[PDB]
């Protein structure tokens, strides 16, 4: 009941998704071959939410992995933990989008969008009671941002009364992976603010910074990087997968987290984060967990909250604890740090508690904050896009495959409108 | 599933291609005969696997004089190439652009296109053509301008990358180099997606200083150039943490349609003995590849401003130090970017350490970098070449050979003004603008 | 005889997707709503008739084609018209008929350039020509 | 009880019949040598419908294979599973019809039809209570088409009060196997429309697409194509061959499917069709069975039902299931796809259920649809024939052996009348 | 169980038959002495089996000059042929159609007919005749016309296929070729079901280019033609997934009574060295056999429109890719059919891979294609021959010889008018018309 459909687009989505189904399988005790090997019967009480029952007690994930180039599917299929995905869902093209909007939303996207949409429609009919969709993609690439938006537009047309989340990977302020980042990002957000209920923005250096100082890792590869994102994205869902003292679900978070339709860009966070060596000198208890997750150092988006004010905040604990300890400290955090919370929203903290701890830990938590400091991220991106567009640089490879000048103009005006209203509420009395 | 074919034109292309295809067989473990003793396929992008275990390359060797092709036929790689692919004429163009484009080339152009279409239709997911041609020669310039016009008509929008050989500033093998180079650039300007520039004079110094070799024959230079070519297409044949394709190169380096002349660079380039005393970290080969003396074209990037770059690592490379090293490079005051390009870096990481050909000068390295900088400093190269062409053409020297072979004096003037249009186009956008 | 033109990479000359559909609709006075609907080739055959009087037997083609086999016959007539006028652009008929945006947009992009090169400004009513 | 006489014509009929008898022997547990080796007695309960008992407990099929050229007979006799047919039934000529209606209907037809009629009469008098006739052939070849028409006419004359099915391989739109297809196709279809009862049109290109796309086969061959066709035929006959919860017969299918005498051209389909690799990731159940059945891509006739309306539909399940599920999902399909169903025929779905699953499968299903998309096939054939006959091509070689232009004119008129009536009944309110 | 007999007339017919019977003996595993060490019957269709294990062919070698027949008699295939079958005259026709049809040829026709009748009555399921003859040769032409008349009189309606040798447009061995060819075409236009047409110049060019032999004597041409004939007859001789017959060929290829002159093509024709570097797929062998330069008659089908095509694949052939390749070929730009033939392909598949003669030029292949195309481009050849005949006859050259050997100029005039009518009919039927 209330199962969700997982869609992975681009190379980042496939690499994040490959580590995501590693954690989910471990939580439910599913062998890589696809058969249940767990012990506690609480795991199989709600297995239909993510996995799908098949013949001979085999379980197949409800995932749809799609990328425009065949490089990514080669690794996941041939590599380990690729014997359990359903081979029908492995949809791929032949030529990459080439870091282009047009070659990922109009020219190459159209060929593949009709094939994936039929796989999506098949899963829903098999589904008993749909809950929503989950999308992991990037805002800098061509297929992850171009076509990933195309699925959002088409799916939102067929299932208007559903809630879907995007675990995007927002670009960087310091070093840009691709030269034409602003053209792809600005055009993407102009489509995301319309057909998405809630979006979790994630950076890469704030993940490098966390994995450098807090985790004590000098050489964090992409395997140790995506492993941090997976826990955050699996922490949100775990409320409905397992019983808890004070339950929550995907729709419950959206009601509390989103005061206004255009203000649905979040900043995740995880705790506890400790190195292997220094875990024996800390007593795992609720006091440090709330303290640890509320500092700007341990946040997964490179945006310091001290420059803004939290509109509303969620905190999805896990493990087992005492409800008094949890509620005692949220009030303490609010009163002491009262200068960073908006005034026209009282008691702006939402708390939920589950009952199943993560693997190898007594208790943990996930912090989701709809802060105002996100305004600075959009201000910077619109700054880079503005300078490039006046000189009309790199643009003769976006007009050549379908768009025009008028499309960019409407994308920047919408982007500038969102920043103005994201700030005029911070200063509103 | 992904196929790209390579066309080698002239002696420079064939001699480079002879060294390059020696490297691919080593990388994929293909014996010279064809049999064999990341890998599951890999070789399918270059080697079309035939009925038996034999693999035959997707190459088209075309030349007008039969002197050098015959060397390849009798060489150690005799059983590899498809005998029909090696196309030969009867007499060379003799450093004459008109002969290799109007009179002699026209009689063999139809046969070459026949073999191209046969190989293209055999493949299914064709991406683009790799062209290895020189600039000073007759068949390497006049004939290669004919192939671009013919190829572009047949296949509308496909990648077409040129690995040219720019004439050197002081070193000069031929004497009519300004006449040939000026004419070629004006004709192939509209039919090239991205042309990589490599100069013979600059490679001599790199081999002399860094590699410390005082006997750098043409065999040694071609091995060093071939490593650049392999790193460009190393992402198609091998997996990696962050892949790039042939199209991604084209979209990230060309801000304007005329400005598509980047210059390559390789790192590290060290000898066998100097290798032990160097720790060879990621944070320094990025620094090494940016030094003004390591650039493969005889021009200092300090005199101009960078427009876009493209790094390509391979081996035991972790993305955290890659992004840390680039951040330090950006804040260095020697490297200066243009105002209208706030983002100026594209990265790509591969998991396949570069291999070494036996008897080669380069040592075994677990890390490598290939840099494709599209910079304004190349505008100096155009100005110098235009100076030579204007000097000799004023008194109409050597023209009587070109005119009498199916050309007009009027055609020279059109190619002269076109290069003048490109020269100030290159400067007027690299310079700042008001507001 | 007819003049030819190539198209590889041009700036400030390629038109938007919306404008290309308007030009096709305006020239023939019809209601194509998607560019990918140009898989039929009925509009393509009419273009050759406008560019060069005759050279195409417009009676052979039919504008009510709705099947995969029906789409091909319309293009075979266009193949002969290209040969007769001596043009040398190979139509990838195996790829247009599938009705996808990629291949259908590139061919009209080339055809727009061919249209301008061989247009003498003559005008007529395609309605009587079509019926 | 209720025995069926099988007739095979031409190379296509012979090969399809060879595969069909392989499948039937596998179903009934009959050794290639002709002796019973299986286990369950439910197979022996009704063995006289197809086979025929003989001394020393042998079983011989009631099949009459006959074709003008001998090569097919030599192949079927020398090959395996040729030791069980009765040699008396092996009838053949000396020279093929040469893809000619005249040589297939008047020249060699006389001798071949005389001998075949004698054999048919002997077999029928041997039979106890005849149920009907089965004829598998092609409408493009000479011998199969012409001599099958002659056999149908003579048998219809001899036994007016009986039913006969014709499994005809209709020509393909893209590529034609023989240059003069339309003349033979038009004449044969005119004769079939005149004097046949029901006809399942089967195409080759649609089978090719089904095998390449769904079954995921790199090199689909005639063995596989004939395997699919034989599976369909066995699924049709299993209802009266085996006991079931809700039995059905050939007469029941005919009366439920045929509303008017000139409308008896069906399109078959079989489910489930899965590749070797992907069978483990699917749950064999009635919902997915019906959803797989009711999509155009899994249709064996190269006609898209989306272009027309289903006049009537029959569905023969196999194996063990639940009638509640069966009729619930039939109702769901009818409600969801109502716009594709004719308005003046309510409840236009017939359902039958057997009890013995096919070999190596828990359950399966055969769907037979009488639709209005065959209108397009008849229209295309009529157009091709009209062009060729207007230009008067190849026609001297049908006049040179007996016929005249009057026959062609009347056949064309009949085809046009039939297609016009089909369309005009499609467009009724 | 099905028997067809072959008549070889003239030196060209005898040599082609020698090559063809060598190929058949190799294919069916029959030793030259007649003994032997799909297949079981097969050889029954050609080789009549006598009391002992010896097999004798159903061939009738007829000639007027005894030299070539004596050569065959003393050749290595001496014990095979029935000695009574080899019929020889005393003096040749000397390139004189009148001598070979009226004066000399009337003195041996009765014996030839008697042998044909005995061989036919020996068999019980007679299918047809295969006549191997040239066109320029006087005895070939005259005796071919006489045999056509006599056989048509004797047996009413049977398949009578011919394998002619059309005179080359430029290469010429005789001087009265136009007279002989025009006369023979007018005489045997009515008594032939289907005539396959082959030219020597095109086979020369094919052997020079594709097979790359610079010394192509008549043996190689004979081997190629024999391969085509065996590919045609393989459907009768062997089982397959989709069989065809002589009546099928005839019906599917002749649309009009006068238009029964198709042309043949074979694929693949590649040497041994080039075989390893080729994959030999069904699609590409179809493309090669349909390529314009591979046609075995010196005429370009691009100049005309196709009317009917018959493809015959033999070997490891899959009908799915066969049908895919045929659809692609139909979609291709070069192939253009006539408006009144919406269906234009007849396909046959055989399960027997082609065999290779020992010492032959061709290489072993697992897939073979024979293409028989009836088209319009033969009209240009007819017009050229008519022009040559008119130019020669305008001033009555060699007409003294022809008239002296029992003919009249009325016959020449009638042949000319008949050829003109045939050309007019061919052009009118090929050209499109409104309504
Ligand atoms: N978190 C995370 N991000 C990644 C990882 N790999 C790449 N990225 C980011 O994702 C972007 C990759 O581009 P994609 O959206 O995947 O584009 P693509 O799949 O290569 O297809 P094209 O856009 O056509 O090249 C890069 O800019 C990186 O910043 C990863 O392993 N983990
Ligand atoms: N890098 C490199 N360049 C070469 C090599 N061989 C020749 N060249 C270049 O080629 C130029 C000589 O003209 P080519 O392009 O070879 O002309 P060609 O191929 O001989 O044909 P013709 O012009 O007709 O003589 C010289 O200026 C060199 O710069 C080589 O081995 N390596
Ligand atoms: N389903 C299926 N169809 C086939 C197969 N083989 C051939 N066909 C079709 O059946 C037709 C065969 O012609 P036939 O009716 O058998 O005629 P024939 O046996 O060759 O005898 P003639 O008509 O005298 O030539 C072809 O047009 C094919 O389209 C097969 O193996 N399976
Ligand atoms: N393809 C092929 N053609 C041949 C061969 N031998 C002879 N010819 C053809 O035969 C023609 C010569 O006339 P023939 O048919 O041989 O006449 P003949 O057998 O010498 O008898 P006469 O006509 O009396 O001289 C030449 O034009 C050749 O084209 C051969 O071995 N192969
Ligand atoms: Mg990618
Ligand atoms: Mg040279
Ligand atoms: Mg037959
Ligand atoms: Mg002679």
């Amino acid at each position: 009941m209330r199962e969700i459909v997982h869609i992975q687009a681009g190379q980042c989505g496939n690499q994040i998704g490959a580590k995501f189904w590693e954690v989910i399988s471990d939580e439910h005790g599913i062998d890589p071959s696809g058969n249940y090997v767990g012990d506690s019967d609480l795991q199989l009480e709600r297995i239909s939410v993510y996995y799908n029952e098949a013949s001979s007690h085999k379980y197949v994930p409800r995932a749809i992995l799609v990328d425009l180039e065949p490089g990514t599917m080669d690794s996941v299929r041939s590599g380990a933990f690729g014997h359990l995905f359903r081979p029908d869902n492995f949809i791929f093209g032949q030529s990459g989008a080439g870091n282009n909007w047009a070659k990922g939303h109009y020219t190459e996207g159209a060929e593949l969008v009709d094939s994936v949409l039929d796989v999506v429609r098949k899963e829903c009919e098999n589904c008993d009671c749909l809950q929503g969709f989950q999308l992991t993609h990037s805002l800098g690439g061509g297929t992850g941002s171009g076509m990933g938006t195309l699925l959002i537009s088409k799916v939102r047309e067929e299932y208007p009364d559903r809630i879907m989340n995007t675990f995007s990977v927002v670009p960087s302020p310091k070093v840009s992976d691709t030269v034409v980042e602003p053209y792809n990002a600005t055009l993407s957000i102009h489509q995301l603010v319309e057909n998405t209920d809630e979006t979790y923005c994630i950076d890469n250096e704030a993940l490098y910074d966390i994995c450098f100082r807090t985790l004590k890792l000098a050489t964090p590869t992409y395997g140790d990087l995506n492993h941090l994102v997976s826990a955050t994205m699996s922490g949100v869902t775990t409320s409905l997968r397992f019983p808890g003292q004070l339950n929550a679900d995907l729709r419950k978070l959206a009601v509390n987290m989103v005061p206004f339709p255009r203000l649905h860009f979040f900043m995740p966070g995880f705790a506890p984060l400790t190195a292997r060596g220094s875990q024996q000198y800390r007593a795992l208890t609720v006091p440090e967990l709330t303290q640890q997750m509320f500092d700007a150092k341990n946040m997964m988006a490179a945006c310091d909250p001290r420059h803004g004010r939290y509109l509303t905040v969620a905190t999805v604990f896990r493990g087992r604890m005492s409800m008094k300890e949890v509620d005692e400290q949220m009030l303490a955090i609010q009163s002491k740090n009262s200068s960073y919370f908006v005034e026209w929203i009282p008691n702006n903290v939402k708390v939920a508690v589950c009952d199943i701890p993560p693997r190898g830990l007594k208790m943990s938590s996930t912090f989701i904050g709809n802060s105002t400091a996100i305004q600075e991220l959009f201000k910077r991106i619109s700054e880079q896009f503005t300078a490039m567009f006046r000189r009309k640089a790199f643009l003769h490879w976006y007009t050549g495959e379908g768009m025009d000048e008028m499309e960019f103009t409407e994308a920047e005006s919408n982007m500038n409108d969102l920043v103005s209203e994201y700030q005029q509420y911070q200063d509103a009395t | 599933m992904r196929e790209c074919i390579s066309i080698h034109v002239g002696q420079a292309g064939v001699q480079i291609g002879n060294a390059c295809w020696e490297l691919y067989c080593l990388e994929h473990g293909i014996q010279p005969d064809g049999q064999m003793p990341h890998h599951h396929d890999s070789f399918n992008t270059f080697f079309s696997e035939t009925g038996a275990g034999k693999h035959v390359p997707r190459a088209v060797f075309v030349d007008l004089e039969p002197t050098v092709i015959d060397e390849v036929r009798t060489g150690t790689y005799r059983q590899l190439f498809h005998p029909e692919q090696l196309i030969t004429g009867k007499e060379d163009a003799a450093n004459n652009y008109a002969r290799g484009h109007y009179t002699i080339g026209k009689e063999i152009i139809d046969l070459v296109l026949d073999r191209i279409r046969k190989l293209a239709d055999q493949c299914t997911g064709l991406q683009g053509f790799l062209v290895f041609h020189s600039f000073g020669g007759g068949t390497g310039s006049g004939f290669t301008s004919l192939l671009m016009e013919r190829l572009s008509v047949d296949y509308g929008k496909k990648s077409k990358l040129e690995f040219s050989i720019y004439p050197a500033p002081q070193v000069s093998t031929a004497v009519v180099e300004p006449y040939n180079s000026i004419l070629t650039t004006h004709t192939t300007l509209e039919h090239s997606d991205c042309a990589f520039m490599v100069d013979n004079e600059a490679i001599y110094d790199i081999c002399r200083r860094n590699l410390d070799i005082e006997r750098p024959t043409y065999t040694n230079l071609n091995r060093l150039i071939s490593q650049i070519v392999s790193s460009i297409t190393a992402s198609l044949r091998f997996d990696g943490a962050l892949n790039v394709d042939l199209t991604q190169f084209q979209t990230n380096l060309v801000p304007y349609p005329r400005i598509h002349f980047p210059l390559a660079t390789y790192a590290p380039v060290i000898s066998a003995e100097k290798a032990y005393h160097e720790q060879l970290s990621v944070a320094e080969i990025t620094n090494a590849c940016f030094e003004p003396a390591n650039q493969m074209v005889k021009c200092d990037p300090r005199h101009g401003k960078y427009m876009a770059c493209c790094l390509l690592y391979r081996g035991d490379v972790v993305p955290k130090d890659v992004n840390a090293a680039i951040a330090t490079i950006k804040t260095k005051r020697s490297i200066q970017f243009v105002d209208w390009c706030p983002t100026g870096f594209k990265v790509g990481i591969n998991y396949q350490p570069p291999t070494v050909v036996p008897g080669g000068d380069l040592a075994k390295v677990q890390r490598a970098v290939c840099m494709l900088s599209n910079t304004t400093a190349i505008a100096e190269a155009w100005a110098r070449l235009d100076h030579k062409f204007d000097l000799m053409y004023a008194k109409r020297a050597f023209v009587h050979w070109y005119v009498g072979e199916g050309m007009e004096e009027g055609e020279f003037s059109e190619a002269r003004e076109d290069m003048a249009a490109l020269e100030k186009d290159y400067e007027e956008v690299g310079v700042d603008s008001v507001e | 005889m007819a003049v030819n033109v190539y198209s590889t990479s041009v700036t400030s000359e390629n038109l938007s997707r919306h404008d290309m559909l308007a030009w096709v609709n305006d020239s023939l006075h019809l209601n194509y709503t998607k560019i990918e609907q140009l898989c039929s080739g009925a509009a393509y055959c009419q273009f050759m008739d406008m560019l060069f009087p005759g050279c195409v037997h417009l009676r052979k083609v039919k504008f009510q084609a709705k099947l995969e086999h029906e789409y091909i016959h319309n293009f075979k007539v266009l193949q002969a018209a290209f040969k007769k006028m001596g043009v040398d652009k190979i139509i990838p008929v195996e790829k247009l008929v599938k009705g996808k945006f990629q291949d259908n947009f590139e061919f009209i992009q080339w055809f727009k350039k061919f249209f301008d090169a061989n247009y003498d400004g003559k005008d007529y009513n395609p309605l009587l020509a079509r019926q």
